């Protein structure tokens, strides 16, 4: 909806074992935001939940794959929220969507909780 | 988990409870009863307890067939009769290691 807009960047095209930070600018009204996530629909494949934030008390939840390679981080003084993303395998290629959530349910990585989505920023990662 | 079903039952509820008052919250529990073919927690009746809804009206996304203002003086045969917190919270429950951890 109009109420809040997401804008990533940082995508790009790296060789596996290569870094990239996504980030995501959040505009409008924010201060209803209780989760930031990060979504990524692969070639082929169903959109999943990468990655997410609780604004209320920071705490950060991840999907098993990717647990301990990436990191999600917010800089309130930016009302930006990025993904750094190391040890890049092929299977991370995707659409990465920026997301976030207001108040309502506790289950950080499931879409269906989230009401304000970005466009998307393409991740390529060659084999 | 008991804790995610719990959960998940009561903010369901408090959802449905916030349903009229803030349209985000409303199109949130429309995609789940459309996507999951149910309506309210228990069962569609439960929305007969939440003000903004009088009796025999539900949200159109309870409809079978989703029609713009379908909800209003529903018939119980063009309804999904099932609730929601045990046909979306058994789903949860299969997927949790997908969907909650640290
Ligand atoms: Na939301």
């Amino acid at each position: 909806s109009s109420q809040v807009q997401l804008v990533e960047s940082g995508g790009g095209s790296v060789q596996a074992g290569g870094s990239l930070r996504l980030s995501c600018a959040a505009s409008g009204s924010i201060s209803s935001i209780t989760y930031l996530g990060w979504f990524r629909q692969a070639p082929g494949k169903e959109r999943e939940g990468v990655a997410a934030l609780m604004t209320t008390d920071g705490s950060t939840y991840y999907a098993n794959s990717v647990k301990g390679r990436f990191t999600v981080s917010l800089d309130n003084a930016k009302n930006t929220v990025y993904l750094q993303m190391n040890s890049l395998k092929p299977e991370d290629t995707a659409l990465y969507y920026c997301a976030a959530a207001e108040n309502g349910f506790k289950i950080p990585l499931w879409e269906y909780i989230y009401t304000y989505w970005g466009q998307g920023t393409q991740v390529t990662v060659s084999a | 988990r008991d804790k995610v079903m719990s959960e998940f039952n009561n903010n369901f509820r408090q959802q449905m409870e916030n349903y009229p008052k803030n349209s985000h919250t409303a199109s949130i529990l429309d995609r789940m009863q459309a996507d999951f073919k149910c309506c309210g927690a228990a069962s569609y009746t439960d929305w007969e307890k939440i003000p903004s809804m009088s009796k025999n009206r539900v949200p159109d996304s309870c409809c079978i067939s989703v029609t713009v203002g379908c909800g209003i003086n529903f018939n119980e045969k063009a309804i999904h009769k099932e609730g929601c917190v045990e046909k979306i919270g058994g789903w949860l429950r299969k997927n949790v290691e997908n969907l909650y951890f640290q």
